[PDB]
């Protein structure tokens, strides 16, 4: 998981 | 849930050309770069749907591999070096903003643009 | 006034569109991103959120004034992060299609 600026996703490692 | 369609590897409004340091960009660094162990989530454009990564067309609007690299320049669709490299850029740009700094995908593309660095330095004089 | 109408609706809006441009909208909100330290080393804060109100309000005398809010937005993200972090990257993005707008002023 990945957080830049408030926003969240999910990489490519999750 | 679905993959957005491909970049486009050919344009009929786009000026094409060919010159000895495309001619090098496809010979030397993009074979070096594909050739590698590290090559093979980097050669065909990402697949979200098979990586369950609905997110990653959500992020990412400007994606490039190195399959659209390789029929660019197979199709000339470069005018000069710069336009190719930015291609490259682009891709190793997406790979480190949409993933975390140490993950299998960006150490894998962290060893990719390092050799193309080491082409780059050697790009022939265009004559 | 060509010039400044030309950045508001053409330069300011086609970055804010861009991919890579929902961190630079808005000023750094330090105390909700859990950014203790920004605020003691960027002394002077620019976004695109202030940069288009202060286009929409007549607050530049000429075009070179906005660019240089526009170089200071970038020059925080440049000074407070580490070269190729991600968020660095972004604002690379964004200036080159800033330099690329500026150049067809
Ligand atoms: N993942």
């Amino acid at each position: 998981w990945k957080t830049i600026a408030g926003k969240t996703w999910r990489t490519k490692q999750c | 849930s679905t993959n957005p369609p491909p970049p486009e590897t050919s344009n009929p409004n786009k000026p094409k050309r060919q010159t000895n340091q495309l001619q090098y960009l496809l010979r030397v660094v993009l074979k070096t770069l594909w050739k590698h162990q590290f090559a093979w989530p980097f050669q065909q454009p990402v697949d979200a749907v098979k990586l369950n990564l609905p997110d990653y067309y959500k992020i990412i609007k400007t994606p490039m591999d190195m399959g659209t690299i390789k029929k660019r320049l197979e199709n000339n669709y470069y005018w000069n070096a710069q336009e190719c490299i930015q291609d490259f850029n682009t891709m190793f740009t997406n790979c480190y903003i949409y993933n975390k700094p140490g993950d299998d995908i960006v150490l894998m593309a962290e060893a990719l643009e390092k050799l193309f660095l080491q082409k780059i330095n050697e790009l022939p004089t265009e004559e």
